């Protein structure tokens, strides 16, 4: 009101943001996977 | 000095050996020499030889004190005293 | 970061003898732990002190005649 | 080392008045899972002014610290160190400290003891 | 009904509004604000109010309280909260309360108390 | 020497006889687990960790299964996943349905493990129900849940091997086996808390921690613990503006996961009686004040009282860390005074074990050292109540080593045999000159262990020559691979106080003070204070000095700053801070700054950069952090300051006496704490509950 | 459209077949407090005064002097 | 076809400081130029000199950057900052924030010393 | 539409505080504290939804 106009200031919130991420699990969730390469692409084993 | 001499030394240091020597060997002669003053020796390994001298109302000087023998490891701490 | 510019220090005691601490950067979240009455808020004056004194945080108690000639205040 | 931090837009206070700490999350006390135990987390110091006051409406917690809730994470320390180094940002490494190894043996549990027991093993 | 403030005036409180609740006077968790307290640090927006439309919800603690006993032939009651009247999940998870012990046992859930009989 | 096998295809080199869960550990495969814990036995009654070893025709448990050379393993066959599914299923059939209302839930390895490798539903409908257990009180500060417990029995494997308690144990048999004491008995140890963070599950929780956070919503900060000396690694887990409890981290070779019950429970005496706001005397009361009003009230008792010289006293109490106590000794010898003390007993006087070397007043040995003892004597010293997870580690190494153990002092309630060799001097002269100075003349890693008790007595010379005469002869208690002289502190700030010498001059102890500056000094008594004297007391907590005081300057707690600890080892630890100070306190070292400023003799560190290069200058040792480096001078230092100078001093004939009346309340905060109080009155000796007989 | 008691408001609505007055006993709510229905007060002076229902976080010592 | 707009220079990052020292002080001569157009179009209290001060203090601040890069990139977003300027792109309001000094005292209380800043929590 | 918090037919608070609501609110809305109640229930202390950040999901 005073310069009459949007003005721009350091941010200030009323609640600070709350990150949950803290609470990600401790074991690891699913594992490895399959592989779905075809056999035409994977290097040969000898004998 | 008058109040405090703190001796800052490296453990293993070839920098420090005339200053380990000057502790070990006159210690007790530099404590009786002045026995009103605190004297602290204090080792870590990364640290250059070097000896804090406090006076009164908190002033203090510092010389280094990588030097070749016992002899002028005390002639630089007498001429720090002064 | 935002200051409190019109404070001195932040713990401060009214002639009363209430302590009053001051929260937060200085912002549009902080307070001042300051409570003002402005008579005559709504008017030429008034309006430019219940800004300043609302941009700090400090609690502000206008007492008004007509309803809408107030609601810039807000 | 270059002066990304001129480049990227951030205020000035973030490479001037700012520590932050790199570190590895310590193995919780609670669980016996370690998954969140590898990564490298870097993490900024806390305002004592701007940090968390009370709110006299409904009571939530205002913060004036923008970076308070801003964790990034590294796959090693020395990307981590070159990252803060790139950003002009103070740091600190926390080094992280591991389980010494032993051997366990289920035997031990019932050894032969030669003169007084030391203490009932009730199992 | 008369709370003195930081002012160091007095802010008069009719009787019935000081109560935490219509049927408790007094606070039932150590963190819990008490009316008074309430009136004393946010008087200001309480001003030129009525106190009598406020939300005034009853305290359930004396409510559960006031429920009876149930006694159990076993060592083990079986509380759900269920609703036999709706359909659907509408209690609580049904859980198994020890009663061995002496006295009356309270489901976690729901408060309702369980002694052995 | 280390064997080699296979593990899920990979190659792991291990010492032979470890366990098969410790290759998979080294290897880098997960393997599920309740029961099995890295400092506890091994028990194998969980039955979850099971693998396929091809020599073995069914599965085999893990955590007991010794390896052997050429074994090949496979974590992941489908009969491994099928039996980890029945395992789970036949875990969760009698649980309770309790995660909404259980402290677990969240950080709870049963459900973390129950999603990672069990089914996705039930199976079990069974009309009759579930199984119900009884409740049990043993204490106010594990609240238990037993519908929870799935008999993992690491609560009794800790309760008797690692803390010595054993009337925790399993009564009954089968569907109806219960952990409990059987009769109504407090689980009366010290480290008795350490068993939350052993359950696995919700069965016993913290009792005053219990319903206020979920483990998603907490703010996780790595610090330090200063109820004792031994520096405790913690993690302070906060939300917003409180701290909400406080979890042991891994340090082997500190405290190598435990806490004691303090460092864990005196956390709820930092949300009351905290000073928020400057205090003024002003007759018979205090009145707030802002913070100019009270520095320049500072100011005028210093122009009107004008100390000179060592009429400005300085003392330190227990809590205080590095960077304010230089602050403060720079700003008391700007003023012209030496009398920087320390808040002990005699503590008006310079300690007869000296300052000069490092080596006189820490535990030389190091605490990891107590794992290669072989004889212990201890004088004047309850290391149960003084550094309780030592004392545990003691305990650990008598258990699992032959070692010899006696005792100079009062007849202490130990968790491993000692030897009584009496409480006076002259028992320690007869016993050094007997046969368990015999002993320790002939053991390989021997350690004689000094209290901070004795130091505080005045014959303490006496004893430190006795002690030095001793360590300067027995090659074996002090040569250039092993220094077994080792005095262990109780307080935090002792280390630290001693490292930058703070320490009164000889002249100083003369004098009476006309000015007293308290630093968390709260062991003052009505005697130490001149009634002319002006008293100004800075703190976190109004306990005892703040009653005292003229003005009261409101100060952060530890868990409020970063701060540099120095423990019984000469450790220099680094702190973090998790929230700020409450209402108007500030930063100590601050606070010295500006009075500083407001007496003439403004501090020449204005930053945290230049507080920190302050104590690199005064010791290079408090800027090297979570390092130990061996003192070159050992020889030196016993015959300089324990030898010595303690020739004059007379032995008294008064007996030692124990060190600390109350383990539950000996700072300010853990006096402020309403859980030490209700725990002081639950766990006295006189109390039933406490007494197996 | 607040004056409309709860109940009435899901009927008006087309939620439920059967009013209120005609649904049976065993599909009401017991209840054992006293029902009141009060509508939005907003715009007068019955309007809803929000509040922290917490105590703060931090209790201040209460400051007592002794004697030397 | 996708046209570009009034005052757009396609992005080239110059190969030589020399090269890049010419664009430089063109975009310093167009800032100058514009100056009272930008005192037009943004309804500025103060004067133009004031205008060109301010262009100055921004160019200077960038006056010891030594590493290529980042010139370009400095040039390049300044570039961006005048076209968004002289197009009328900007609204009064972001135009001011380049002017924070142009606005009144803020308060009596500004700190300076130790004392005063830890008076504020702020030392 | 709007919330409310539900009661048993005893007329306890159906509410024991596990804050799965606090955790999974998509817009923070929810802000809960908790303690043991003098009767040694599990309940809430705080339970506030600022209904302008709420989404209504
Ligand atoms: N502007 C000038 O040049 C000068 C002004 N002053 C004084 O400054 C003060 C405010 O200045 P200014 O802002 O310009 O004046 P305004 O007219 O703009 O505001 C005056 C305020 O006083 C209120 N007011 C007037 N009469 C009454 C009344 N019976 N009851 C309640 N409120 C009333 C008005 O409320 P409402 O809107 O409801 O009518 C209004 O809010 C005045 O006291 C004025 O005498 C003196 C020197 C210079
Ligand atoms: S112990 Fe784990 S699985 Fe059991 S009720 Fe608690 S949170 Fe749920
Ligand atoms: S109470 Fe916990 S630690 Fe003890 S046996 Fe039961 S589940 Fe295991
Ligand atoms: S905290 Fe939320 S989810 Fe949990 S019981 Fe209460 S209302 Fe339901
Ligand atoms: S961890 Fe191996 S059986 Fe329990
Ligand atoms: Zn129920």
């Amino acid at each position: 009101e005073e310069k009459r106009r949007v003005v721009y200031e350091p941010l200030e919130l009323t609640q600070a943001f709350r990150n949950f991420s803290a609470g990600s699990t401790a074991w690891e969730p699913v594992g490895p996977g399959r592989d779905d390469r075809p056999d035409s692409f994977k290097l040969p084993t000898p004998k | 000095a008058l109040r405090e001499i703190r001796f800052h030394l490296c453990q293993n240091g070839s920098s420090s050996a005339p200053l380990r020597q000057f502790v070990k060997n006159q210690i007790g002669a530099f404590q009786k020499a002045n026995p009103s003053t605190k004297v602290l020796v204090r080792e870590a390994n990364g640290v250059k030889p070097i000896v804090f001298a406090r006076f009164d109302h908190g002033h203090e000087s510092k010389i280094g004190l990588d030097v070749s023998s016992e002899k002028e490891v005390a002639e630089r701490v007498k001429s720090l005293i002064e | 970061m935002n200051s409190f510019e019109n404070l001195a220090q932040d713990v401060n005691i009214t002639r009363s003898g209430k302590t009053l601490i001051a929260k937060g950067t200085g912002g549009r979240s902080s307070r001042t732990g300051y409570t003002a009455t402005v008579f005559g808020a709504n008017g030429f004056l008034g309006s430019y002190l219940t800004a300043k004194l609302a941009k700090h945080g400090t609690t502000v108690v206008v007492p008004y005649r007509e309803e809408m000639a107030k609601r810039h205040l807000k | 080392v270059p002066a990304h931090e001129i480049v990227s837009g951030a205020p000035a206070e973030l490479s001037r008045n700012r520590v932050v700490r790199i570190y590895q999350q310590a193995k919780p006390a609670t669980q016996s899972g370690e998954y969140g135990t590898f990564a490298w987390r870097l993490d900024w110091d806390i305002v004592d002014v701007a940090n968390r006051w009370e709110n006299d409406l409904i009571g939530w917690q205002s913060s004036g610290d923008y970076m308070q809730a801003t964790q990034m994470k590294f796959t090693s320390k020395e990307s981590a160190i070159k990252f803060a180094n790139k950003q002009g940002w103070d740091f600190y490494i926390q080094e992280p400290h591991h389980r010494k190894f032993r051997v366990k043996q289920y035997a031990n549990n019932f050894v032969h003891s030669y003169g007084k027991l030391k203490h009932i093993r009730t199992k | 009904k008369s709370i003195i403030s930081y002012n160091g005036n007095t802010i008069e409180i009719p009787e019935e509004y000081t109560k935490q609740a219509p049927n408790r006077d007094s606070t039932w968790a150590p963190a819990q604000a008490s009316k008074t307290e309430i009136y004393k640090n946010n008087m200001v927006r309480f001003e030129q109010k009525d106190l009598s439309k406020q939300p005034m919800p009853y305290a359930g603690i004396e409510l559960i309280a006031q429920q009876p006993v149930r006694f159990v032939h076993g060592n083990t009651a079986v509380c759900d909260g269920a609703n036999h009247n709706g359909p659907g999940a509408q209690g609580h998870p049904k859980i198994f309360i020890n009663v061995d012990a002496p006295g009356s046992h309270a489901c976690q859930y729901c408060g309702t108390r369980y002694e052995k009989e | 020497a280390e064997i080699e096998l296979t593990i899920d295809g990979h190659k792991v080199s291990i010492e032979a006889g470890s366990a098969l869960i410790q290759a998979c550990e080294k290897a880098g495969v997960t393997v599920p687990r309740y029961c099995y814990h890295d400092k506890l036995a091994i028990a194998g009654n969980c039955r979850m960790c099971l693998v396929d070893v091809e020599r073995a025709p069914k599965p085999v448990a893990s955590c007991a299964y010794p390896v052997a050379p050429g074994m090949v393993v496979r974590t992941d066959t489908e009969r491994v996943k099928q039996a980890r599914e029945n395992v789970m299923e036949m875990m969760l059939q009698n649980h309770p349905l309790d995660c909404p209302v259980c402290d677990q839930g969240g950080e709870c390895d049963l459900q973390d493990q129950s999603m990672r490798y069990g089914r996705d539903r039930g199976r079990f409908t069974e009309i009759t129900g579930k199984r119900s257990t009884e409740d049990k009180n043993i204490g106010p500060l594990v609240k238990t849940s037993m519908n929870r417990c799935i008999h993992c029995t690491r609560c009794v494997r800790f309760a008797n091997d690692i803390a010595g308690a054993p009337e925790l144990g399993s009564s009954g048999r089968g569907n109806d086996m219960q952990i409990g004491t059987y009769l109504e008995k407090n689980l009366n140890t010290e480290l008795s808390g350490n068993v939350i963070d052993l359950c696995p599950v919700g069965a016993l929780t913290n009792k005053p921690y219990a319903f206020r956070a979920r483990p998603w919503e907490l703010k996780k900060t790595e610090s330090i613990d200063v109820m004792d000396a031994v520096g405790s690694n913690i993690r302070i887990d906060s939300k917003g503006v409180e701290v909400m409890r406080v979890i042991p981290r891994v340090h082997e070779d500190v405290n190598e996961e435990w806490i004691n019950d303090k460092s864990r429970f005196a956390c709820d005496g930092l949300k009351t009686q905290r000073l928020t706001t400057p205090l003024i005397r002003v007759g018979d009361k205090f009145v707030n004040a802002t913070w100019d009003d009270a520095l320049s009230t500072i100011a005028k008792a210093y122009q009107q009282k004008a100390p000179k010289g060592d009429e400005f006293k300085a003392v330190a109490g227990a809590l205080v860390e590095v960077e304010s106590m230089v602050a403060l000794k720079d700003m008391t010898n700007a003023l012209g005074s030496e009398n920087t003390t320390t808040d002990t007993p005699n503590g008006n006087s310079a300690p007869a074990h000296g300052i000069t070397f490092r080596s006189n007043y820490l535990f030389n040995s190091s605490i990891a050292g107590i794992e290669d003892a072989d004889a212990i004597l201890l004088v004047g010293t309850n290391p149960r109540r003084e550094a309780a997870v030592m004392n545990a580690r003691i305990r650990k190494a008598w258990l699992r080593q032959e070692l010899e153990i006696a005792s100079v002092g009062p007849t202490l309630d130990a968790t491993f045999d000692v030897a009584e060799l009496g409480n006076t001097h002259a028992d320690l002269e007869k016993a050094l000159s007997g046969e368990f100075g015999e002993v320790l003349k002939n053991a390989k890693n021997p350690l004689i262990i000094v209290g901070s008790g004795i130091t505080d007595r005045e014959d303490a010379g006496a004893f430190f020559n006795t002690i030095g005469k001793f360590v300067e002869s027995t090659p074996s208690v002090l040569n250039e691979n092993w220094n077994g002289y080792n005095v262990l502190q109780r307080s935090a700030s002792r280390a630290g106080a001693y490292d930058i010498g703070f320490t009164p001059s000889d002249e100083a102890s003369k004098t009476t003070p006309k000015m007293v500056w308290l630093l968390g000094a709260d062991e003052v008594a009505a005697s130490d204070i001149p009634a002319d004297a002006f008293v100004v007391y800075q703190g976190h907590n109004g306990d005892v000095g703040a009653q005292f005081a003229d003005v009261v300057l409101p100060g952060a707690a530890y868990t409020e700053k970063a701060g540099t600890y120095v423990n019984t080892e000469g450790r220099s630890q680094i702190s973090r801070a998790a929230t700020g100070p409450p209402g108007g306190a500030r930063e100590d070292w601050k606070i010295l700054r500006a009075v500083s400023e407001y007496l003439g003799v403004a501090l020449p560190y204005e930053d945290a950069y230049e507080v920190r290069d302050r104590l690199a200058e005064i010791s290079p040792s408090l800027v090297r952090y979570d390092l130990v480096e061996p003192t070159v001078f050992g020889d030196v230092a016993v015959q300089h300051s324990l030898v010595g100078p303690n020739g004059s001093v007379t032995p008294s004939s008064a007996p030692l006496t124990e060190t600390i009346e109350n383990f539950y309340m000996t700072d300010s905060i853990s006096r402020s704490s309403p859980t030490m109080a209700k725990s002081s009155i639950a766990f006295n000796k006189d109390n039933k509950k406490n007494q197996a007989f | 459209m607040s004056q409309v008691e709860p109940g009435w408001h899901f009927w008006l609505g087309y939620g439920v077949d059967t009013a209120p007055c005609n649904t049976p006993k065993e599909k009401l709510p017991i209840r054992a407090y006293p029902y009141k229905f009060q509508p939005n007060y907003t715009g007068t002076p019955g309007a809803f005064v929000t509040y922290n229902t917490l105590k703060p976080k931090i209790s201040a010592w209460e400051p007592v002097t002794k004697q030397r | 076809a996708i046209i570009a707009t009034a005052f757009a220079e396609t992005v080239k990052f110059s190969g030589s400081k020399q090269e890049l020292q010419k664009r430089t002080l063109a975009l310093y001569r167009q800032f100058l130029r514009g100056a009272p157009t930008f005192a037009d179009l943004y309804e500025v209290q103060f004067s133009i000199p004031t205008i060109r001060t301010k262009i100055r203090q921004e160019f200077e601040r960038h006056r010891f950057v030594d590493d290529l890069s980042i010139q370009n990139v400095l040039y390049a977003k300044g570039h961006m900052e005048y076209q968004e300027c002289i197009n009328f792109w900007k609204q009064q309001a972001q135009f001011l924030k380049y002017f924070p000094e142009e606005d009144d005292i803020q308060g009596r209380h500004q700190p300076s010393n130790f004392v005063d800043k830890f008076l504020k929590n702020r030392a | 539409g709007e919330h409310a918090l539900r009661r048993y037919p005893s007329g306890e608070e159906r509410c024991i505080a596990c804050k799965l609501c606090e955790a999974i609110c998509p817009a923070l809305a929810i802000t809960i504290d908790a303690e043991e109640r003098i009767d040694g229930s599990r309940r809430t202390t705080k339970y506030d939804i600022d209904m302008t950040k709420c989404i209504y999901c």
